[PDB]
């Protein structure tokens, strides 16, 4: 739904790079390059935004 | 990478 | 599987609705899974998993 | 499952544990609530003292069998085949039976394990193992004692000093 | 309280076959005695090679002037003459004592198989000089190579 | 259970400390016996997790298709040079440590990332 | 008659012995009985990086029991404050109320927890001693100077994004002044909490409790405080003409330094430290019996990266004073009898 | 001064002093393994072991067998001292440590 808070392998806190991310995504930056750009170094952490689906974009579409 | 020069 | 079973809430009153909360979209998938949009409803999360005889709990099929 | 594969690795001829792996390894099976534990003498005493791991599973088992009752004899065979272990063409030796001295052949005298390497064919579902044995001569709660104490041995060595995966360079 | 001394020389390092890890199988033969040794000795710990020879004691007892061992192992022992002539030294329980097949000949020959833990020991030979062995008997296998 | 068939019971939570860390920090979140494979055959797991982790480690996203990859162009070998090309080993293991002695096992294990599905059926309602 | 004191050697196929060979009756003549004052000549600590969040010493001369114990109290034994209580008044945002409670107990807060003091069982209230509260309270609304645009920031758009910036602290007793007004605060201002749309509102409290990473991860200072041994990497053979690069293409690319000696290459071993064992040289079939890697025996690297609690030297030392404070407890208790 | 939080001692079969298996309560492997580790240097104790009574609870088992003479709860409490010593020394250690590698970066 939204991005977790911290990675849940090695807690480290990843739920501010979201933003980030994707404004180095819009600049073009492929996905490798950007999670280094963040400090996203072992790969339990690189899955936690590379595999994430924002489905509170689509839940955050009908009626109030 | 290498302890304190 | 506990998944994410659709979008409209507030309006569906079924009997049972099971929802999860943060679901992943799979880094190896088949390429049919992205002519039929799958992630707009994702099913699962990505898992480091090591095989391994560690702990004495995860023996016959228990994990 | 993993308690055969466990010490079938760990009673194979070369093995060799340091005083505190041994212990730690013999306690943790144990987890002995009653009287002192009787320890071994190492295999090897001098260039640097070290224990077998078939005397690990031995002073495991000379703890378990009740104190007023004497350790068993036993003399059977392994699943594993002496075949098994034959990396290299094999050779002729005049004088030798291969088989009288190979890890197919289970030896357990008075309670210590001098030969063999204890798979499936014992602490398994087979029948004259070592712990069918023990069920015959001491009963059915010391067999049940010694299947207790040796998984929970079996599970420390592969947690502590050694580790089980199927990767796929076995397969390959 | 030697119950055999000989000076063998390795003939064969690993025939059957068979391989383990850090042990090695040596086939040697006695000089001057024509007895044979099967030794399963750990490698790693004390490297052995073909053409190699060494000094071979059995013994009952390290402490070479009569007290008999307690069965306890202490590293703190006091008593410090034990034999450290040696550079190996193992410490097993023979476990079978079996006449030579032969029938209708002298074939008084005996092979004694010691087992060290896991390592297995085979001595064959006249058995005048083997007599000090018995079944479930503690012994001490001391080496020292030249 | 996993996208292969090899559905189980959660029968422990691990404590964060008692678990093998790997020598690059890391420490798994699930752990699963190796011997649901020799008899069950469930050969795609073990080149799941390869390609799971060489997509999280090169950002990319690799394909599952049936029949895409033969004997000759081997899936194995594919996802292995991706490995071998980020680092690490060929064939996906990894060596890790013991979280409760603390010695580095004697055999180095396989690890990866794997999509787990969650079951409908819980002890709750049963 | 060959003796190797200091490497764990390692082949493919497995590892040789899980041994060390520094323990007491553990050689002749090698025998150990503690000597305090051989550890004490024996140790020293190295550091490598010391950025924020970060540190890599080495500590050569300790044991693996030490250094696990290390690991493992940094992991789950060093105290941090983080939100264990949520009173919400309203909530009428997509994220639901135990879902917003749990993304509020993940954040990390700046507080240092040795200001602070465990809450009694069944403290419910709490007091300036041991707690902290927070407030989050924010509406959506459209702005009304915005043309006909469809960007979520510039319309639809007052806090349509709630932030860990728009919690603010409340203090709950003579805590303003001891904490000057900046020193309690969330550790990062750009953590996305929810997403709002016009006419939803949050608004609630949070209660920062103390406690110890064992009992809940949300309490956990590092993100990982694992550590490895010292690599060691030996070259038996000189390895030389275009045989070096291979070599030196089977290994992290620092390690084997290929040098140019004379005409021809030499491949030489520069840095060992940078390897990470990916074992690709015993895939090459001419140069696995060239080279001989294995570990140092005693010889550590650690890597300790907190969240922003502490300081990882900080993190270090407090570590090192929890094992100190277990050893003196249990001490005392024996005293007692 | 904590009644069970700490320590419980059962005396083995015949109470022998030389035989103690002490419970320590809310101890997992960290301190277990660590005090074992410091109480194998003790050439008067022939066998110490730990071990986790079960993963539910919070409690380890050590079993000190000491030699002849001495009662085996001086070998616990020695054990316990030279740990805390050593971290002390480590403490030491890395704390002069860190400060030198700090004046060595903020000079240069
Ligand atoms: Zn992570």
């Amino acid at each position: 739904m939204i991005i977790p808070v911290r990675c849940f392998t090695c807690g480290k806190i990843v739920g501010n790079k979201w933003e980030a991310y994707l404004g180095l995504l819009q600049a073009e930056y492929t996905e490798g390059d950007a999670l280094d750009a963040l400090g996203l170094k072992r790969y339990c952490c690189r899955r936690m935004l590379l595999a994430h689906v924002d489905l509170i974009e689509k839940l955050l579409n009908y009626a109030p | 990478g290498n302890p304190p020069v | 599987t506990m998944g994410f079973p659709l979008l409209t809430y507030q309006d569906r009153s079924d009997n049972k609705l099971y929802r999860l909360q943060t679901p992943q979209s799979p880094l190896v998938r088949p390429s049919m899974y992205d002519y039929y949009d799958m992630d707009n409803y994702p099913i699962g999360t990505n898992a480091i998993v090591a095989v391994i005889s560690y702990t004495g709990y995860d023996m016959e099929d228990a994990m | 499952q993993d308690h055969m594969v466990s010490g079938a690795s760990m009673t194979t001829r070369g093995c060799f544990f340091t005083r505190e792996h041994y212990m730690e390894l013999v306690y943790r099976g144990l987890t002995d609530k009653v009287g002192r534990v009787k320890l071994l003498s190492p295999s090897i005493l001098k260039p640097f003292p070290l224990w077998t791991g078939k005397q690990v599973v031995s002073t495991l088992l000379i703890n378990i069998i009740p104190e007023d009752h004497i350790p068993l004899n036993l003399s059977g065979k392994a699943k594993i085949t002496g075949k098994a272990w034959v990396k290299e063409t094999p050779r002729s030796v005049p004088g030798f039976n291969p088989d009288s001295m190979c890890e197919s052949q289970v030896i357990i005298r008075e309670g210590e394990l001098l030969c063999g390497v204890l798979d499936k064919a014992h602490y398994g579902s087979s029948a004259y193992g070592l712990v069918h044995c023990c069920y015959e001569i001491y009963g059915g709660e010391t067999s049940g004692k010694v299947l207790t104490c040796l998984a929970r041995l079996f599970t420390a060595y592969l947690q502590l000093y050694r580790g089980f995966t199927l990767g796929v360079e076995d397969i390959l | 309280g030697i119950l055999f001394e000989d000076i063998f020389d390795v003939k064969d390092i690993d025939p059957e076959g068979k391989k383990f890890d850090r042990v090695s199988r040596l086939h040697c033969e006695s000089e001057s005695f024509k007895m044979d040794l099967i030794l399963d000795v750990n490698i790693q710990i004390y490297p052995v090679d073909l053409g190699d020879k060494f000094r071979l004691v059995i013994a009952s007892t390290l402490y070479e002037d009569g007290t008999l061992d307690d069965g306890e192992y202490n590293p703190t022992d006091d008593r410090p003459s034990r034999a450290d002539q040696f550079e190996y030294v193992m410490y097993g329980k023979v476990y079978r004592i079996e006449g030579d097949e032969t029938s209708t000949e002298a074939a008084t020959r005996l092979s004694a198989y010691v087992s060290y833990g896991g390592l297995l020991m085979r001595l064959q030979g006249d058995a005048n000089n083997l007599h000090g062995f018995e079944v479930d008997s503690r012994v001490y296998l001391l080496m020292k190579k030249l | 259970a996993s996208r292969h068939g090899q559905k189980g019971i959660l029968s422990r939570l691990w404590p964060a400390e008692d678990m093998p860390f790997t020598e690059s920090g890391m420490v798994p979140d699930i752990l699963f016996n190796p011997h649901g494979f020799p008899s069950r055959m469930t050969i795609g797991m073990l080149i799941e997790s390869m390609a799971g982790k060489s997509a999280a480690l090169h950002g990319l996203c690799h394909d599952a298709t049936p029949f895409i990859f033969s004997e000759e162009n081997s899936a194995l070998e594919y996802f292995g040079e991706m490995l071998k090309a980020a680092g690490y080993n060929f064939y996906g293991t990894e060596r890790l440590y013991s979280g409760i002695s603390g010695l580095e096992l004697e055999a180095d294990i396989f690890i990866g990332v794997v999509y787990y599905q969650r079951l409908r059926h819980m002890v709750s309602d049963k | 008659v060959e003796e190797m004191r200091s490497r764990v050697v390692l082949g493919e196929f497995g590892v040789r012995n899980v041994h060390t060979t520094d323990f007491p009756g553990n050689y002749s003549g090698y025998d150990d009985a503690w000597d305090q004052d051989r550890f004490e000549k024996n140790f020293r600590v190295d550091v490598v990086h010391m950025d924020e969040n970060s540190l890599e010493f080495d500590m050569v001369g300790i044991d693996a029991a030490i250094a696990n114990a290390f690991r493992r109290i940094l992991l789950a034994e060093v105290p941090t404050m983080a939100v264990e209580k949520v009173l919400v008044y309203n909530n009428t945002s997509i994220v639901q109320d135990e879902i917003l409670a749990h993304r509020l107990g993940l954040i990390p807060i700046h507080a240092d927890p040795r200001l602070f003091e465990y809450r009694n069982q069944g403290d419910e209230e709490g007091t300036e001693i041991d707690t902290l509260q927070f407030r989050l309270q924010v509406r959506c609304t459209r702005n009304p100077h915005a043309a006909k645009d469809s960007s979520d920031p510039n319309e639809l758009y007052v806090n349509h994004k709630v932030y860990t910036r728009h919690m603010t602290w409340i203090p709950l007793g003579n805590q303003a002044d001891l904490f000057p007004e900046g020193t309690i605060r969330p550790v990062h201002d750009d953590i996305l909490i929810a997403q709002l749309r016009p006419g939803q509102e949050i608004d609630l409290l949070m209660h920062c409790v103390k406690g110890i990473g064992k009992d809940h991860a949300k309490f956990s200072p590092v993100a990982t405080a694992s550590y490895r041994l010292l690599p060691d990497i030996t070259l038996l053979e000189p390895v030389e003409g275009e045989a070096a690069e291979e070599l030196s293409r089977c290994f992290s690319p620092g390690v084997i330094e290929v040098q140019e000696v004379q005409g021809k290459k030499v491949a030489r071993v520069a840095n060992p430290r940078l390897d990470t064992f990916s074992r690709e040289i015993f895939r090459n079939e001419k140069l696995k019996k060239v080279v001989r890697l294995a570990r140092v025996r005693d010889h550590y690297i650690f890597s300790v990266e907190s969240t922003g609690v502490l300081p990882p030297d900080v993190l270090v030392s407090e570590a090192i004073k929890v094992l100190m404070g277990k050893c003196r407890r249990f001490l005392d208790e024996l005293d007692a009898v | 001064g904590e009644r069970k939080t700490a320590l419980e001692m059962v005396q083995a079969a015949g109470t022998d002093r030389h035989c103690v298996t002490f419970v320590l309560h809310e101890e997992d492997h960290t301190l277990g393994n660590s005090l074992r580790y410091m109480i194998m240097k003790n050439p008067e104790v022939e066998f110490c072991g730990y071990t986790t009574t079960h993963p539910s609870e919070s409690k380890i088992n050590l079993r000190i067998q000491t030699r002849g003479t001495l009662p085996a709860v001086e070998p616990f409490q020695r054990g316990l001292n030279e740990l805390m010593n050593v971290c002390q020394h480590v403490l030491d250690k890395f704390e002069a440590s860190i400060k030198d590698y700090k004046d060595q970066k903020a000079s240069r």
